[PDB]
């Protein structure tokens, strides 16, 4: 869910705005 | 005379070999039980065999074992429907006389019995329900919810409409009629298993397919006076491929994973494409070696296939355990085919996972420093690993993680002075020497 | 290419504030039939 993450949209961004959680990051 | 001799003591031993194999019945057993089973004859020992399955289920050390024992005998009542047939019927008069006993603790060792061998297909729903109405006909009440924990969730798929008329007269009991305290909460327990569904009560050793248990459900009703034929059980006289040699499969996995390291930015990034591939744990050693070669194509040590070690240790334990396999399998194995230009790439490599506590200290120890156990390019892999242990942690820490690594491969100090005038001629050699204080105080004493 | 490569994207609210980490990542380029581009990133040698 759009947790703060990602974009305003993706219209003008030239990508899909497909979010996906780092899995690096945890501890 | 010989002949009753000799047929005495086949008696005996076919009861002295039912006996130990029913006492040492357990699941994972029940194939090689009835296997040997099989071979002593069961049809002479008739009620050998039955009575040996009573007694062990009676006695009240078992009742555990009671779904491994029904288990054999659906085995049996599969092989010879006879052996179950006449079970069957020594299990409703043991129930009969130890409820008109009011034995309660014999009645569900029997009961518990009946239930799995239901569940087993060995008898009907029909001899179950009629003793359900006998025990609800007195309170009888501890007794009937052992039964139904077990067996309703068979008997409910197979008889549903009679059964759920057994669970509306159960449930006047609690609602319109008052009943001792201890007794009730069982009771009520049982409804909540209802609502959850039996998912409890439905776990044991389904051995036989349903067309391999040839299906003889014995319709015997506990109202039918059984023939109690203790008698069989008495001595008497009988006058009677392509081999693999390529590891194509392997490269693809190779090359994948090399397409992941090189499309990425950042190391964060190449972290999690390799951990949203879900790698096996067989190939999860082979993904770290598949790194450490493609840190070796760079040319030079890059912070990028470190801080992708690093996301790969902290995620689950067993990529820890591949980089301290592959520390081991780089050092022991590895170390006579890597040229020098790669040999600085790797212990500036390894000198910054340990520096940062990824590997520990103890991963050290299996390092030897002697002129046998050695290599010349060996001691090349130690010089650029203790550049990247100094430039990081500085000179007095790393002097502080070495005290506590108590270890014997770079620091010899019960003797062997060879060993002393080797290690300190190696250490300054690298251009640190102040760690070698400790050992030029033991030479001396040796001198 | 230089763009065939994972976004990250981390909790702009708060990141103005400190440096969050890279907690997400944002799809760079999209396509049907997934192609893992190499980007030269990978293949220039860095600074330090």
């Amino acid at each position: 869910s759009y947790n703060g993450i990602g974009l305003k949209s993706a219209k003008g961004s030239s990508t899909s705005g497909h979010v996906q959680r780092s899995l690096a990051s945890n501890n | 005379d010989e002949d009753i001799k000799f047929q005495r003591e086949n008696w005996e031993m076919i009861r002295s070999h039912v006996s130990p194999i029913i006492s040492n019945l357990t699941m994972d057993n029940l194939q090689e039980s009835h296997r040997d089973l099989f071979q002593v004859n069961i049809l002479i020992g008739r009620n050998i065999i039955c009575k040996n399955v009573v007694d062990f289920t009676l006695n009240k050390q078992n009742g555990r074992l009671i779904p491994a024992l029904s288990a054999l005998i659906a085995l049996l009542n599969s092989d010879i429907p006879d052996i179950g047939e006449t079970l069957a019927k020594e299990l409703m008069l043991m129930f009969v006389q130890q409820f008109n006993r009011k034995d309660y603790v014999s009645c569900g060792n029997i009961l518990q019995c009946l239930s799995i061998l239901f569940l087993y297909d060995v008898i009907h729903e029909i001899v179950i329900l009629q003793i359900l109405l006998l025990l609800l006909e007195k309170n009888s009440l501890r007794l009937v919810i052992a039964v139904m924990k077990i067996c309703g969730w068979k008997l409910a798929l197979v008889s549903k409409k009679t059964h759920d008329m057994i669970w509306e007269k159960l449930r006047y009991i609690l609602q319109t009629q008052e009943l001792s305290s201890t007794l009730r909460e069982s009771l009520e327990t049982l409804f909540e298993i209802r609502q959850k569904d039996y998912k409890s009560g439905s776990q044991g050793l389904f051995i036989l397919d349903p067309t391999s248990y040839t299906v003889h459900t014995h319709s015997y009703i506990v109202s039918d006076e059984d023939e109690a034929n203790k008698e069989l059980g008495n001595f008497e006289k009988c006058e009677n491929q392509i081999y693999d040699m390529t590891s194509t499969n392997d490269v693809e996995f190779k090359k994948k994973i090399y397409l992941v390291l090189k499309s990425s930015l950042s190391g964060d990034e190449a972290a999690h494409k390799l951990l949203k591939l879900k790698i096996a744990n067989n190939l999860k050693k082979s993904v770290v070696d598949i790194i450490i070669k493609s840190s070796l194509q760079e040319s030079t040590f890059s912070k990028f296939y470190s801080i992708l070690s690093e996301r790969m240790i902290t995620f689950h334990r067993s990529w820890q355990t591949a980089y301290n396999e592959t520390f081991e399998q780089n050092y022991t194995q590895d170390i006579e085919d890597y040229e020098t230009d790669q040999l600085r790439i790797l212990g500036k490599f390894w000198g910054h996972l340990i520096s940062y506590e990824f590997l520990p200290m103890d991963c050290l120890k299996i390092i030897k420093l002697t002129e046998e156990e050695s290599c010349p390019q060996g001691r090349i892999f130690i010089k650029f690993l203790f550049q990247e242990l100094v430039n990081e942690l500085g000179l007095d820490e790393l002097q502080l993680r070495l005290n506590s690594s108590k270890l014997d491969g770079m620091f010899p100090l019960e003797g062997d002075a060879e060993h002393i005038r080797y290690s300190i001629n190696f250490f300054t050699a690298i251009g640190l020497g102040l760690l070698t204080e400790d050992m030029r105080s033991r030479l001396t004493i040796i001198q | 290419s230089a763009s065939h490569i994972l976004i990250p994207a981390s909790d702009l609210s708060w990141s103005k504030q400190t440096d969050t980490g890279i907690t997400h990542f944002r799809a760079g380029m999209t396509h049907e039939d997934e192609k893992l581009i190499p980007t030269i990133f990978r293949y220039i040698t860095t600074w330090e």
